């Protein structure tokens, strides 16, 4: 195996744990220093150039929390679960003016994943997916990461097929929420940059840092 | 220059 | 078969063919006409209450125009085909200020679709997926919409296995290009926006109604 | 109301 799911899995348990949108920008920044080494315990990130490692975290670390906090969320009703230890229920969201942003991360991604029962190994095999974009801009070698995200794919349907054969479309099913995961990714940019913008919210330096 | 996310990326641990 | 990608490809087959920005939206006004009669030739589409139908294409008609323009520009380099026939180059697009998400059309969709060949029953399925999509806000049953995308999926990745053997991860590759859609379609929509919110450029009647 | 999308859908052909 050139990328064991068993690794990318110890990966995921290695970085495990009042405005609501000052409480998700505080557990945002925080969250992106365990990003930060959760990325290094993927098989291979390391070994790319310092300049792609750069590229692909600055890609992808919006969708990659969003998923964190979204599988975190599977047992909790009409809420979602913070790092930081805190629940946001969908009324504080609503309350604070992030209702439509809050509702789409709960039917889109929460709730399909309760649904379906999305095992760790499967989160972590997405996220490892999310990182290997081919498609971000400025890359030294795209085809290098084209192939470790072929290498990451290839593992998770094999582990879907060994682990849930019962569900034969269980990896396409997987593969059909990073579209919702892309959208909900860039509204999410959007907002931060309005929190920015504004200056209506504290933002700590390191998230202060992904919006510069 | 990304100052954090280099600082963070370089260091082993 | 609940259903066959044969049905899929003749939909296809069935609608098939000075600011740059300009004719750009001529052609997307024109191909929203082209839309409605392809999706009716998608099986089980028009047996949706009419509700879900317009809420499914109000959905899907950013995404499914850019999946049909790409793949009709796969032979073409460095430019798009309008459905008009008239081709545009990226050269033209950065000159009218869309050189950023005209290069994205380009990299993430062309050319991938050039790279590897993806055939027009695949153009079919894609957009078809994308058309099934249970994630649209409103829909009167979601569950029959998850489970016609759910048939179109499986279908694929039979036709997949069978037609190209040689590419056993042909069909996640395939499945990996619906995030690149969902941006460059968000960011195609901004853009239309920002063209209607200036009146800089004539936006015809029914690309006018999807953007109100 | 969606005029012409509606318009589009009804009818047969
Ligand atoms: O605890 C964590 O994993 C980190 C973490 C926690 C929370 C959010 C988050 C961000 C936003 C934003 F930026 F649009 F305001 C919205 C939401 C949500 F929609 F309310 F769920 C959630 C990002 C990251
Ligand atoms: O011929 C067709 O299939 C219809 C059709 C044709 C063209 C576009 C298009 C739209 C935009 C927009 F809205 F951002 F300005 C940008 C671009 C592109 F990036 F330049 F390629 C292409 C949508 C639909």
């Amino acid at each position: 195996m050139d990328m064991p799911v068993e690794r990318i899995l110890e990966a995921e348990l290695a970085v495990e744990p009042n405005d609501p949108v000052t409480n998700i920008c505080q557990a945002a920044d925080k969250q992106l220093f365990t990003l930060v080494e959760w990325a290094k315990r993927i098989p291979h990130f390391s070994e790319l150039p310092l300049d792609d490692q750069v590229i692909l975290l600055r890609a992808g670390w919006n969708e990659l929390l969003i998923a964190s906090f979204s599988h975190r969320s599977i047992a909790v009703k009409d809420g979602i679960l913070l790092a930081t230890g805190l629940h946001v229920h969908r009324n504080s969201a609503h309350s604070a003016g992030v209702g439509a942003i809050f509702d789409r991360v709960l039917t889109e991604l929460v709730s399909k994943m309760r649904d379906m029962q999305m095992d760790k190994t499967e989160l972590g095999c997405l996220r490892a997916i999310v990182l290997f974009n081919p498609d971000s801009k400025g890359l030294s070698n795209p085809a290098e990461v084209e192939a470790l995200r072929e290498k990451v794919y290839a593992s998770l349907e094999a582990y879907c097929k060994h682990k849930y054969p019962e569900q034969p479309g269980r990896f396409a099913k997987l593969l059909l929420r990073l579209p919702a995961l892309r959208s909900i990714g860039l509204k999410c940019l959007e907002h931060l940059f309005f929190f920015k913008l504004i200056g209506d919210t504290p933002i700590d330096t390191f998230l202060m840092e992904m919006l510069e | 220059k990304h100052k954090i996310l280099h600082r963070l990326l370089q260091d082993s641990s």
